[PDB]
């Protein structure tokens, strides 16, 4: 479990888990507010 | 010294000196030195002025509503016509706020450096504590105790979040800051968030 | 120590000893084996427990007297669509806040475990609970039912907790049912005791 | 006015853009039942085409002899929006972004194996410092008053 907590935490894990939050928060800004060309 | 939240553990050097420490730093901002000794002015100085201006926005509205007095709501004051333009009314303020913010900065380069008049140069703040001149700026002597900074620093917060409440509750309701409690007050549970 | 498990004949996980209450052995994915991670499960078991009772007893026994006559509530499942006497939205806010609060100090609780049993306001007020999840005291344990012998509390926590599991099955089931079938609990358990061997969660 | 541009909202050719953008997707619309699934959504991009092309007009963008927007980054306080206004935004979130980078590499530097937190994120420690991001430029002023932010 520690172990499994640790390679979770990899580069390319963490990469992706991050990655992948950031693509879900933008591409929700982008439902609720598309279309944004100023601000 | 208090807790802004039980049990969690202040920032290590929030040491219980300063007035208003409730260990309230959760973001790190002070944590060097020489930017608490910085926030500290920052904070008596926004402070102070949100608690001069929050009472000249509330409560001439208060006494408008009373029919004691009429004045015009905050917002607008600024379009009403005075003895002189408002640019001149600007000039003359950058001028006098030039003069006497660069000596409340040196007495915080320096302290104690700039307590004399430099005119009459017989006169002079007695010593004391960087934001908290004294002399003539207490003529009623009153003790600049610690529960007195207290509830300055008290005062002050509270007024700082009250401004900022005024400037969104206008931004949002078009009225005026007395006019949205008694609106609130009419029937509560339907003026609350809404707008 | 020596308990009945939740499989027979197999061996318990080394950080289940029966110590805690309603400990049967089971964590077969080590969700518990870091001790850090095994105290904050069980809290968040004891309030899953306690939410699901509450929500148990609030869904089932309300639909079970409207079912009748003796109640006319609404369908639990539609109970929050409805308007009230202020809205939807104005009933969360308040929640937020006084939930909030509640839950902000037992957080405190759980992280520094004696630090909120003291009134803010009237610090002569005071709870009881020595242990983290049991706050006592006279507004939780008004009759003192949770202060006995630590053999007659594991039992009655043990009660508490399998209460709470068998809940939390329950509500689960409750929400289930009524995407599948199309009414609600009571509706399901009649027409299963009308014909047990056909009216079940087969239909095709 | 800038540029000899005109205001979107008065512009000939924008609204012309806007017509025809709606007759392409009306053209796609008319081959589907009005309730079917396909429908409901060339009607919704339909709309988010009207959403789109009101919004520029009010917020005061400027269109050129194409009919679209030009932005206009000189300063001029009229169009802060358009690069001013979301450039400080992307500078407090890239600063952010870089020193809480910063801080976690000044935090393991002196670890017994330094490259192992670079490949295997320590993420209790990554949790402890993404938020001294806030304050960057507080924090990366004073590193610099103090001889802490440059190596000499
Ligand atoms: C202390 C802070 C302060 C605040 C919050 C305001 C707030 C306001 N003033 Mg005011 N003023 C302030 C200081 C001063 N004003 C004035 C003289 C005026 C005039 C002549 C006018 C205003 C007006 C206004 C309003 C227009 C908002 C704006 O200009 O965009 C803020 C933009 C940025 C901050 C950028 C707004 C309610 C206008 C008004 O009354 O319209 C409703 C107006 O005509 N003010 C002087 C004397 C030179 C000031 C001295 O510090
Ligand atoms: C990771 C970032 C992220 C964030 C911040 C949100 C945030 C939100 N989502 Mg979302 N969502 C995400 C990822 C995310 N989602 C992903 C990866 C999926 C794919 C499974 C979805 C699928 C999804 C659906 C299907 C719905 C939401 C809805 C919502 C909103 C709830 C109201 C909320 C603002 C709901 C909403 O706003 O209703 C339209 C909604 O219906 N989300
Ligand atoms: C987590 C537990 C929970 C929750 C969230 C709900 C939620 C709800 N119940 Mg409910 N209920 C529950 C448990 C719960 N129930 C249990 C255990 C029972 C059985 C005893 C019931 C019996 C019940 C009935 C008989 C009715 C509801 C109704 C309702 C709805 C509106 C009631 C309301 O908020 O009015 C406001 C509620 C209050 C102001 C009470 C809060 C005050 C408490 C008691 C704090 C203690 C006060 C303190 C001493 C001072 C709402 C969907 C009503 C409904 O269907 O409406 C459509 C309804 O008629 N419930
Ligand atoms: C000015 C900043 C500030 C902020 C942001 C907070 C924020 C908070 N305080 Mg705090 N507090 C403050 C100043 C502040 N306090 C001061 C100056 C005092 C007096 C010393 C307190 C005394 C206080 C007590 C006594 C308690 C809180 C609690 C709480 C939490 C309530 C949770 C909730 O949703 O309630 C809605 C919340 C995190 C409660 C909490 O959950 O603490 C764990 C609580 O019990 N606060
Ligand atoms: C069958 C389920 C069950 C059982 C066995 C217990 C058992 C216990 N709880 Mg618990 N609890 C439960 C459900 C249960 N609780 C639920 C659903 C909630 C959420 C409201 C709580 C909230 C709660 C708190 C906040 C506290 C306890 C405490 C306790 C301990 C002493 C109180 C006691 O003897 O309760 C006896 C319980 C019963 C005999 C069940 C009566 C059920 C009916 C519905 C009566 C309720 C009437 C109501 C007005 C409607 C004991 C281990 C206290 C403790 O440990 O203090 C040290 C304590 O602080 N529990
Ligand atoms: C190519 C170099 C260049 C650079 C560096 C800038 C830089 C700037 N322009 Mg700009 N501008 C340029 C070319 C340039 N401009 C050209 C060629 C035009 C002609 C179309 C304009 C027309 C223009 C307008 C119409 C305005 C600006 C404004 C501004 C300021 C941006 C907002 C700000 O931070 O206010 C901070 C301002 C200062 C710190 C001091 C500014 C005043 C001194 C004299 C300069 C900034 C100083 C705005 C401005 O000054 O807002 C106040 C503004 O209204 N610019
Ligand atoms: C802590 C992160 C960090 C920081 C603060 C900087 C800072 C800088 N870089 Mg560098 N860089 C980084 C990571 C970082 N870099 C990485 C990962 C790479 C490999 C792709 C590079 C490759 C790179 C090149 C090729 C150049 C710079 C240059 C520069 C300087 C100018 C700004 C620039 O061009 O950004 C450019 C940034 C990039 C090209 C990519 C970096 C962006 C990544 C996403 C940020 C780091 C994320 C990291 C994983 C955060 C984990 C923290 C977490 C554990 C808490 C400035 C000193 C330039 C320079 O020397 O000018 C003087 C230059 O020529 N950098
Ligand atoms: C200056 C003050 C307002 C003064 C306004 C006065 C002069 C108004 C004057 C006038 O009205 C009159 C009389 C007449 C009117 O006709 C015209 C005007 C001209 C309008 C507001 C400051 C307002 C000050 C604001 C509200 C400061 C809030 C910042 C707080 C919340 C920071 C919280 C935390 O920062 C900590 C402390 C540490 C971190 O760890 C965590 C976080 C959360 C970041
Ligand atoms: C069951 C679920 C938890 C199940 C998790 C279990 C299986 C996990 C098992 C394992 O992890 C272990 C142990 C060990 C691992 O090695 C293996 C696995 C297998 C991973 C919690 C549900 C928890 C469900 C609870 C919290 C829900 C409470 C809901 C209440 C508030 C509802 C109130 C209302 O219903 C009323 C009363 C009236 C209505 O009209 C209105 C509303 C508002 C709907
Ligand atoms: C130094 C000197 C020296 C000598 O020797 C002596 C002497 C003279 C004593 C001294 C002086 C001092 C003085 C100046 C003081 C002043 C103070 C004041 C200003 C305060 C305010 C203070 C201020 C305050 C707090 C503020 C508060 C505010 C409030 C909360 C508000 C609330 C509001 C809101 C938001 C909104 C709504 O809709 C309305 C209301 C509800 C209304
Ligand atoms: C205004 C304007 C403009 C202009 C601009 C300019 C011109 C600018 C310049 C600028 C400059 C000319 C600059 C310089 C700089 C220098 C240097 C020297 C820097 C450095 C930096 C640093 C050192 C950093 C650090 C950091 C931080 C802070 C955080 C993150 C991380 C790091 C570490 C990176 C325009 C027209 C566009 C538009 C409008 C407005």
């Amino acid at each position: 479990m520690r172990d499994l907590k640790t390679y979770l935490s990899v580069a390319p894990v963490a990469s992706t888990l991050w990655f992948a939050a950031l693509a879900g928060l933008l591409i929700e800004i982008n439902r609720f507010f598309p279309d944004a060309l100023t601000f | 010294k208090g807790e802004w939240l039980p049990g969690l553990a202040s920032p290590g050097y929030l040491t219980g000196s300063l007035p208003g420490d409730n260990g309230f730093d959760p973001l790190g901002l002070a944590e060097d030195p020489e930017n608490l000794k910085w926030f500290v002015q920052a904070e008596l100085v926004n402070g102070r002025w949100a608690m001069l201006g929050v009472a000249g926005m509330l409560l001439p509205e208060v006494f408008t509503s009373i029919g004691i007095i009429n004045v015009p709501k905050w917002y607008d004051a600024g379009k009403e016509e005075y003895f002189a333009s408002s640019s001149t009314l600007f000039v003359i303020e950058f001028i006098l706020f030039h003069y006497v913010e660069i000596r409340r900065w040196q007495d915080i380069k320096n302290p104690g450096s700039v307590n004399q008049d430099p005119i009459f140069k017989q006169y002079s703040l007695p010593a004391g504590e960087v934001g908290y001149p004294g002399g003539i700026f207490n003529p009623l002597n009153f003790a600049p105790t610690l529960e007195a900074k207290e509830k300055e620093i008290a005062n002050g917060r509270l007024a700082m979040l009250a401004f900022l409440g005024f400037i969104i509750q206008h931004n949002v309701t078009g009225k005026g800051p007395f006019d949205n409690l008694l609106q609130h007050i009419s029937d509560p549970w339907h003026n609350t968030i809404v707008q | 120590p020596d308990r009945p498990l939740w499989f027979p004949g197999s061996t318990p996980p080394p950080w289940l000893d029966g110590s805690l209450p309603g400990d049967f052995g089971f964590d077969p994915l080590g969700l518990g084996s870091d001790p850090e991670s095994l105290r904050w499960n069980v809290q968040a078991e004891l309030v899953h427990s306690r939410w699901a009772m509450l929500g148990a007893a609030g869904i089932f026994i309300p639909e079970f007297l409207t079912k009748l006559g003796i109640l006319n509530t609404p369908s639990w499942y539609t109970a929050g669509e409805q308007e009230y006497f202020t809205d939807t939205t104005t009933l969360f806010i308040v929640e937020l806040v006084f939930i909030g609060w509640a839950e902000g100090r037992r957080w405190a609780d759980i992280l520094n475990p004696g630090c909120v049993n003291t009134d803010p306001i009237f610090p002569n007020n005071k709870l009881t609970g020595t242990d983290v999840g049991y706050p006592g005291g006279l507004w939780f344990d008004p009759l003192g039912w949770g202060s006995a012998s630590p053999q007659k509390l594991k039992e009655l926590r043990t009660k508490e907790i399998k209460n709470g599991r068998l809940a939390m099955l329950a509500v689960m089931g409750a929400w289930f049912q009524h995407i599948y079938t199309g009414t609600g609990p009571i509706d399901n358990l009649f027409a299963h005791l009308a014909d047990p061997g056909h009216a079940t969660i087969f239909a095709a | 006015d800038i540029a000899g541009l005109t205001p979107c909202k008065d512009s000939k050719q924008f609204a012309k853009r806007e017509k025809q953008s709606i007759k392409k997707l009306e053209s796609s619309l008319k081959l589907y039942a009005p309730d079917s699934a396909p429908a409901l959504a060339i009607n919704a991009t339909i709309e988010k085409t009207k959403r789109r092309f009101d919004n520029y007009g009010k917020q005061g963008l400027l269109c050129g002899a194409d009919g679209l927007p030009h932005l206009i980054v000189s300063g001029d306080q009229r169009h802060w929006g358009e690069f001013i206004t979301p450039g400080i935004l992307f500078l407090y979130i890239a600063g952010w972004i870089g020193w809480v980078g910063r801080s976690y590499l000044i935090a393991i530097r002196d670890d017994k194996k330094p490259t192992q937190k670079e490949i295997i994120i320590d993420v209790p420690l990554a949790t402890r410092l993404v938020f001294r991001g806030f304050s960057w430029p507080i924090a990366a002023y004073r590193e610099l008053l103090n001889g802490e932010l440059v190596a000499k």
